[PDB]
Protein backbone atom coordinates (compact mmCIF):
# COMPACT_ATOMS: atom_id res chain seq x y z
CA UNK A 1 0.00 0.00 0.00
CA UNK A 2 2.96 2.35 0.43
CA UNK A 3 3.99 2.00 -3.23
CA UNK A 4 0.36 2.18 -4.36
CA UNK A 5 0.07 5.48 -2.47
CA UNK A 6 3.32 6.72 -4.01
CA UNK A 7 1.79 6.31 -7.45
CA UNK A 8 -1.62 7.57 -6.32
CA UNK A 9 0.03 10.83 -5.24
CA UNK A 10 1.05 11.42 -8.85
CA UNK A 11 -2.43 10.60 -10.15
CA UNK A 12 -3.88 13.07 -7.62
CA UNK A 13 -1.39 15.66 -8.87
CA UNK A 14 -2.57 15.26 -12.45
CA UNK A 15 -6.28 15.33 -11.58
CA UNK A 16 -5.68 18.72 -9.93
CA UNK A 17 -4.53 20.20 -13.23
CA UNK A 18 -7.44 18.56 -15.06
CA UNK A 19 -9.96 20.00 -12.58
CA UNK A 20 -8.31 23.42 -12.84
CA UNK A 21 -8.63 23.42 -16.64
CA UNK A 22 -12.22 22.11 -16.51
CA UNK A 23 -13.28 24.86 -14.10
CA UNK A 24 -11.48 27.81 -15.66
CA UNK A 25 -12.81 26.98 -19.14
CA UNK A 26 -16.44 27.10 -18.06
CA UNK A 27 -15.82 30.31 -16.10
CA UNK A 28 -14.01 32.06 -18.97
CA UNK A 29 -16.59 31.08 -21.60
CA UNK A 30 -19.64 32.08 -19.58
CA UNK A 31 -17.98 35.38 -18.67
CA UNK A 32 -16.77 36.37 -22.14
CA UNK A 33 -20.06 35.63 -23.92
CA UNK A 34 -21.98 37.98 -21.64
CA UNK A 35 -19.23 40.58 -21.96
CA UNK A 36 -19.52 40.48 -25.75
CA UNK A 37 -23.33 40.73 -25.65
CA UNK A 38 -23.05 43.70 -23.28
CA UNK A 39 -20.60 45.39 -25.67
CA UNK A 40 -23.04 44.88 -28.55
CA UNK A 41 -25.94 46.33 -26.56
CA UNK A 42 -23.90 49.36 -25.50
CA UNK A 43 -22.68 50.16 -28.99
CA UNK A 44 -26.28 49.80 -30.14
CA UNK A 45 -27.65 52.12 -27.46
CA UNK A 46 -25.27 54.92 -28.47
CA UNK A 47 -26.69 54.90 -32.00
CA UNK A 48 -30.26 54.50 -30.73
CA UNK A 49 -29.79 57.57 -28.54
CA UNK A 50 -28.42 59.53 -31.50
CA UNK B 1 4.81 -59.66 24.51
CA UNK B 2 1.24 -58.34 24.54
CA UNK B 3 -0.67 -57.92 21.30
CA UNK B 4 -2.69 -55.01 22.67
CA UNK B 5 0.51 -53.16 23.48
CA UNK B 6 1.59 -53.66 19.87
CA UNK B 7 -1.79 -52.40 18.66
CA UNK B 8 -1.39 -49.25 20.74
CA UNK B 9 1.93 -48.50 19.04
CA UNK B 10 0.69 -48.66 15.44
CA UNK B 11 -1.79 -45.92 16.30
CA UNK B 12 1.25 -43.99 17.50
CA UNK B 13 2.75 -44.04 14.00
CA UNK B 14 -0.48 -43.53 12.08
CA UNK B 15 -0.49 -40.01 13.53
CA UNK B 16 3.20 -39.26 12.97
CA UNK B 17 2.45 -39.40 9.23
CA UNK B 18 -0.52 -37.04 9.57
CA UNK B 19 1.67 -34.53 11.42
CA UNK B 20 4.00 -34.41 8.41
CA UNK B 21 1.25 -34.28 5.78
CA UNK B 22 -0.67 -31.54 7.58
CA UNK B 23 2.64 -29.69 7.93
CA UNK B 24 3.42 -29.82 4.20
CA UNK B 25 -0.15 -28.74 3.42
CA UNK B 26 0.22 -25.79 5.78
CA UNK B 27 3.54 -24.78 4.22
CA UNK B 28 2.10 -24.97 0.70
CA UNK B 29 -0.94 -22.97 1.83
CA UNK B 30 1.23 -20.22 3.31
CA UNK B 31 3.27 -20.05 0.11
CA UNK B 32 0.11 -19.85 -2.00
CA UNK B 33 -1.18 -16.98 0.15
CA UNK B 34 2.15 -15.16 -0.15
CA UNK B 35 2.14 -15.47 -3.93
CA UNK B 36 -1.49 -14.34 -4.22
CA UNK B 37 -0.63 -11.31 -2.12
CA UNK B 38 2.42 -10.42 -4.23
CA UNK B 39 0.38 -10.74 -7.45
CA UNK B 40 -2.35 -8.50 -6.01
CA UNK B 41 0.25 -6.01 -4.86
CA UNK B 42 1.74 -5.61 -8.31
CA UNK B 43 -1.64 -5.43 -10.06
CA UNK B 44 -2.83 -2.69 -7.69
CA UNK B 45 0.21 -0.55 -8.45
CA UNK B 46 -0.17 -1.11 -12.18
CA UNK B 47 -3.78 0.13 -12.17
CA UNK B 48 -2.83 3.52 -10.69
CA UNK B 49 0.14 3.70 -13.08
CA UNK B 50 -2.32 3.23 -15.96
Amino acid sequence: QSEAEKARKELLELEALSMAVESTGTAKAEAESRAEAARIEGEGSVLQAK
Amino acid sequence: VDQRTRDALQRSVQLAIEITTNSQEAAAKHEAQRLEQEARGRLERQKILD
